[PDB]
């Protein structure tokens, strides 16, 4: 019957080193991580042509309508006819020695097609990415989310296809081939919920606050810097530490909330009172209690 | 004493049968979560359902 | 890349290193995790409990583990003159990383004690900050093949401002070769130092720069990606820091962000290093006190952390109050299955001996 | 045909049984822009048209 709404002024996320300079390649991919911001999802989607995703529990449309914890995003140059190295469970070189997606959190893979005249990303001259990585054979396999062992020796580039480095205890080998036409990228998109008193929030998602004084002891939807639910909310003597801003039970369940008014309040999910009918079949009437 | 004993074990098996009966709506059964408003934010049709 | 400030010139201060000195038999003062106080336990993100117990899986040091001492030492001094910094051997030593650790700063202030430069001389004690290099990979300072050297990219935190500041900036450490830095032929240990004369005379001139000058005489700082400063409040109570790495890069925590009469520890800043982290060493200091102002400094204590299960009691006030580590023994076990910490006497079937190929 | 994804039938199913009723939506549309018809999509396709 109402909403409660507090959210905090916070600053825009940074995503100028994404839509500047040179993407790099796979083996040595760069991460970003956000949190206590937001950001204009609609103007970074209309900077690329996306040409496939795949999302695990959690839906591009969710990502663009609610907030979460922190947003990790790892990107790429990447031909997109390489598409299927990319799967879970693929047996080729790129999942061995360059990229390894992780499924421990909510997870989409984005590949892209970066419009001619549109953006400020500049060209490399080859994609090019790792074909072995081993110790002198005994291989070396990448951990999911993490980096080559041979990431320092790939570092001194290659110039031609199957050209070799060694240090004498690693050794590595590159391929490369010519970018043509519009460059292509990958992105590796994770998300967490409830790790952090702020959250990071598409500005489509941004609504105005609202009071809860007016309020009390009804069922309302929340959205309470970020966190949404439905709840019953009552003045309470504050427990818990109020810097932490949520107070949670044995279930992980939010039984109270610090507002910046001031005021603690205890939280309830919405109830249902009982209801008994008293029925006399011989006169077909009824009561209530 | 053994029949004080059975007092309170009768008392403790109403206690145990609510109990239980509330602590089964934290059960994700496989779900991404026991929560339905969780749910129905975080995923879209047909996934969903 | 970001300004490091002036690039350092002139010659490195010489260092006298004597192990003998610091790792002995008298100046052993041990003290091991107390899970009743819930000593080095970090507290979860994004929430707070109210007065109850529950458990949690997370990364909680071991229950009684005596972990490793640390002292510092002021350098060598006569009437009027100052001379060689008095250092351990901690420079050239490497640990591995693994899953972080906690370190508990200043547990002895207050206490007279020994100033380790002059066996016979005692003071009371004051507390003091350690420093750390964190890193990828190492190798050897390469004139005089001495262990302890970071390549590529370097973490490096660094306290300041007499206590009242602690730097964090990743860049790489590039050697000079001037004499005693650690490019040189005399090069023994990499020892950052502070003159209370000039530097700590009045608390509204402190220095926040003297340990950074002193680090840039051993290195010139190039292509750093970041650099961090956190102002702390000075004061003698006994303090908990903390350090781990996942996803989202490398996490520091502390007891002085809330409470700092409180022992738990919270997260404070998140620095992108994304590149798994290997290895640490501490950079030993050494301060440079004139001989008639002579004092003696608290030892610190490293623990490791393990990804473990705790079992963990809230207070009203949301602190974290008392924890059992569930996999020291038996008892530890049935309190955990139990989620309590009072049991009722009884004869109770427990997780079976775990068979592992 | 370039590509199908169907959901609680099969169209070998549609051309060997009956139904009570069919209805069929077409239009003019790009095979390039294949991904933003899928279900969860977050463009402008699903949002407008
Ligand atoms: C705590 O941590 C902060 C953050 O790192 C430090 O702040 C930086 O301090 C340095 C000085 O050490 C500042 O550097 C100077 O910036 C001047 C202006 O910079 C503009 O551009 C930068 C980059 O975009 C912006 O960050 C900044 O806000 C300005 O818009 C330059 O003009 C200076 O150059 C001159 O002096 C240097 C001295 O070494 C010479 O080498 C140059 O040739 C030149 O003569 C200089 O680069 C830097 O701007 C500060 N950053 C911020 C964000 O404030 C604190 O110093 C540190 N505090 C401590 C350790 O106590
Ligand atoms: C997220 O990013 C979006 C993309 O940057 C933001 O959208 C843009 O917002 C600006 C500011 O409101 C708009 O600029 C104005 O547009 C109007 C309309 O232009 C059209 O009509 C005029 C004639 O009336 C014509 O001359 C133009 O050519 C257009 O046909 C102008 O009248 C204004 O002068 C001004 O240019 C952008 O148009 C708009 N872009 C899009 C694609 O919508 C969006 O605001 C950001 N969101 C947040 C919350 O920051
Ligand atoms: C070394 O000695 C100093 C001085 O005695 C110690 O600092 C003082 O320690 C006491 C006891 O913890 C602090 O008392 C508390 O103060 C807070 C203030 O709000 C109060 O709420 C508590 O009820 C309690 O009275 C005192 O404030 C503190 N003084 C300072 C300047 O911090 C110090 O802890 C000792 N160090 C060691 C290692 O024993
Ligand atoms: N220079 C110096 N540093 C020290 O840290 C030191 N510590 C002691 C003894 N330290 C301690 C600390 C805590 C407890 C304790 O159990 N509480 C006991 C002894 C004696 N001399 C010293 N001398
Ligand atoms: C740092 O100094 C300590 C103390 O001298 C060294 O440890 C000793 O090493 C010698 C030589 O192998 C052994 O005989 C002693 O038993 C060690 N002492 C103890 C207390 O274990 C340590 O090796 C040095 N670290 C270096 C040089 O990296
Ligand atoms: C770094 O220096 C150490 C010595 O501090 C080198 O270890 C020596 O290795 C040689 C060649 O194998 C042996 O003959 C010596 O006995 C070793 N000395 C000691 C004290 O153990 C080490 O090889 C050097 N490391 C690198 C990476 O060059
Ligand atoms: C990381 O540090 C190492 C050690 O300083 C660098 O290694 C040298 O790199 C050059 C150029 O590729 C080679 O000619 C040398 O043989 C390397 N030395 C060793 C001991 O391997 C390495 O280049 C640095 N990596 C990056 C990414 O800058
Ligand atoms: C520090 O960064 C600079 C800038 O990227 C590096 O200088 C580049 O080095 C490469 C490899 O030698 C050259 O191809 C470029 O022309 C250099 N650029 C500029 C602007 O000088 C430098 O190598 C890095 N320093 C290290 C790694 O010690
Ligand atoms: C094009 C390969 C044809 C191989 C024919 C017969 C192979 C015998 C057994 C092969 C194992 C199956 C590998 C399938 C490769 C899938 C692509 C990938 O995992 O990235
Ligand atoms: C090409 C987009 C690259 C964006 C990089 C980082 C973005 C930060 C968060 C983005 C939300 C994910 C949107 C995924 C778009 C899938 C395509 C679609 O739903 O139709
Ligand atoms: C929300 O607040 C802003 C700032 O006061 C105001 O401009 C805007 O009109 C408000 N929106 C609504 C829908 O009331
Ligand atoms: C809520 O309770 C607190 C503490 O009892 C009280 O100070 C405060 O005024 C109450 N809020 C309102 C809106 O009455
Ligand atoms: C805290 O919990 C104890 C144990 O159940 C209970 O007796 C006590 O009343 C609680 N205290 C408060 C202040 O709610
Ligand atoms: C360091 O080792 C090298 C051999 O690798 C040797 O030539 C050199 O003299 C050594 N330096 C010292 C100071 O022992």
């Amino acid at each position: 019957r109402g909403e409660f709404i507090e959210q905090a002024t916070t600053q825009e996320c940074d995503f100028t080193p994404m839509l500047t300079g040179t993407p790099p390649p796979i083996y040595n991919f760069k991460r970003l991580v956000f949190t206590n911001c937001n950001y204009n999802l609609t103007k970074l989607l209309s900077l690329f042509q996306v040409s496939e995703f795949s999302c695990h529990q959690v839906s591009p449309s969710s990502l663009a309508t609610g907030c979460y914890s922190s947003l990790t995003v790892d990107y790429f140059a990447y031909s997109t006819d390489m598409s299927s190295y990319l799967q879970p469970g693929s047996a080729g070189e790129i999942v061995q020695f360059n990229y390894k997606q992780d499924f421990s959190n909510p997870t989409c893979r984005v590949l892209a097609t970066v419009p001619q005249n549109l953006t400020t990303i500049t060209k490399p001259s080859n994609y090019a990415y790792l074909t072995e990585c081993y110790k002198t054979k005994n291989y070396l396999y990448n951990a999911p989310g993490g980096y080559t062992p041979c990431l320092s020796l790939a570092s001194r580039g290659f110039s031609t296809k199957y050209q070799s480095h060694s240090d004498g205890e690693l050794t590595t080998t590159g391929y490369i081939y010519p970018v043509t036409g519009n460059l292509q990228m990958a992105f590796i998109i994770s998300v967490q919920y409830g790790t952090d008193t702020n959250s990071v929030c598409p500005m489509q998602a941004l609504r105005n606050d609202t009071s809860i004084e007016d309020k009390l002891d009804v069922c309302v939807e929340y959205s309470l810097h970020g966190i949404t639910g439905r709840g019953v909310f009552h003045n309470c003597t504050s427990v818990g530490l109020r810097n932490q801003r949520f107070v949670y039970d044995t279930f992980d369940n939010l039984v109270g909330y610090h507002s910046y008014n001031g005021n603690y309040y205890c939280v309830r999910p919405c109830v249902s009172v009982p209801v008994s009918v008293i029925y006399d079949k011989v006169s077909n009437s009824h009561a209530t209690l | 004493n053994l029949a004080f004993n059975k007092v309170q074990d009768a008392v403790n098996a109403n206690a145990m049968a609510l109990s239980k009966l509330a602590a089964e709506l934290s059960n994700t059964f496989g779900a991404i979560s026991s929560s339905i408003s969780d749910i129905l934010a975080r995923l879209d049709p047909p996934e969903q359902e | 890349s970001v300004d490091m400030g002036t690039t350092g010139s002139g010659n490195c201060i010489e260092s006298q290193v004597q192990p003998d000195f610091f790792e002995t038999a008298r100046n052993t003062w041990p003290l091991s995790i107390d899970t009743s106080k819930a000593e080095g336990v970090i507290y979860p993100n994004g929430k707070s409990y109210s007065n109850i117990t529950l458990t949690y899986t997370g990364l909680y040091p071991k229950a009684n583990d005596l972990g490793k001492q640390y002292v510092f030492s002021d350098g060598h001094s006569s009437p009027g003159t100052l001379s060689r910094l008095f250092v351990s051997n901690y420079s050239r030593q490497v640990e591995p990383f693994d899953s972080g650790f906690v370190v508990r700063i200043g547990a002895a202030a207050n206490k007279t004690g020994t100033t380790i430069i002059s066996q016979s001389t005692n003071r009371p004690i004051k507390k003091i900050y350690p420093a750390f290099m964190l890193g990828h990979s190492v190798g050897n300072y390469t004139p005089t093949n001495i262990t302890g050297r970071y390549l590529n990219h370097t973490l490096v935190i660094l306290p300041d401002g007499c206590g009242t500041l602690v730097h964090a900036f990743y860049c790489i450490l590039q050697p000079r070769t001037q004499a005693y830095c650690a490019g040189a032929s005399t090069f023994t240990s990499v020892t950052v130092w502070d003159t209370p004369a000039s530097d700590c005379a009045n608390s509204q001139s402190y220095n926040r720069l003297a340990n950074l000058n002193a680090f840039k005489l051993y290195f010139d700082l190039i292509n750093c990606t970041f650099r961090y400063n956190y102002t702390i409040t000075e004061d003698e109570n006994a303090e908990w820091f903390g350090i781990t790495q996942d996803t989202q890069g490398v996490h520091l925590y502390s007891s002085r962000k809330e409470n700092v009469f409180r022992n738990n520890m919270f997260h404070f800043a998140t620095l992108p290093v994304y590149q798994k982290i290997l290895y640490y060493t501490v950079i030993p200091r050494s301060i440079r006190s004139p001989f008639n102002d002579r004092k003696a400094w608290a030892a610190f204590y490293i623990y490791k952390l393990h990804p473990l299960t705790y079992l963990l009691n809230f207070d009203v006030e949301g602190y974290i109050t008392k924890a059992v580590d569930c996999g020291y023994d038996d008892l530890a076990q049935l309190q955990c299955s139990y989620q309590s910490f009072d049991v009722e006497t009884g004869v109770y079937s427990v997780s079976s001996f775990e068979a592992s190929p």
